[PDB]
């Protein structure tokens, strides 16, 4: 609407996105630092042997 | 290790005054930060955060 | 849940014009009382209140930020999709 109550509710959907966006960005490093001991493990040997 | 701590003097604060106030004997409701979250929500209203 | 809100009428909206026997006709109106001289219950304030806003803040941390990245030879590709079988020799 030309509303003040239209130009507060984008605040709440343009946020809701900002917050939603750095989750996905963020899993992506966290993914690099998961996958890379998924190999390692299966790259290592226990120690007595 | 260190026998003195710095220790903040001034106890509160709560006022009540100002256009708080208003909220609270008209609405019944009344959000302690009124008078600068009814400010920070026009600038939120423009540009990029 | 009050009624009509007593700070709201302290300070008026506009004047009426007329005074008649309000009590004649109540359907018209939606909550009403009658009020001898001073009421008892007219000096009641009752509210509520919310207190704080507090949000969790979501830790951006890059993969060089962490120090496995010792362990790592990070090089990005701007297209691996189109790649089938990749290797590398080693010699001895």
């Amino acid at each position: 609407d030309g509303t003040g109550i239209s130009a507060h509710r984008q605040l709440r959907a343009i946020q809701q996105l900002a917050r939603n966006v750095q989750a996905v960005l963020g899993a992506f490093e966290r993914g690099t630092a998961d996958q890379m001991l998924h190999v390692l493990l299966e790259k290592a040997p226990p120690l007595a042997l | 290790e260190d026998t003195e701590a710095d220790v903040p003097v001034t106890y509160g604060e709560m006022v009540l005054n100002g256009a708080n106030l208003v909220t609270a004997l008209v609405m019944g409701k009344a959000v302690r930060s009124l008078d600068d979250v009814g400010r920070h929500l026009l600038e939120m209203q423009e540009e990029q955060l | 849940p009050p009624g009509y809100r007593y700070a709201a009428a302290m300070v008026p909206t506009g004047s009426l014009l007329s005074t008649i026997e309000v009590a004649s006709h109540r359907r018209l109106f939606d909550f009403f009382s009658r009020v001898r001289s001073d009421a008892n219950s007219l000096y009641d304030v009752e509210f509520d209140a919310l207190l704080g806003s507090y949000c969790n803040t979501l830790s951006l941390v890059r993969f060089l930020e962490l120090g496995l990245s010792v362990a790592c030879v990070c090089t990005k590709f701007p297209e691996l999709a189109y790649m089938n079988e990749g290797r590398v020799q080693f010699e001895v």
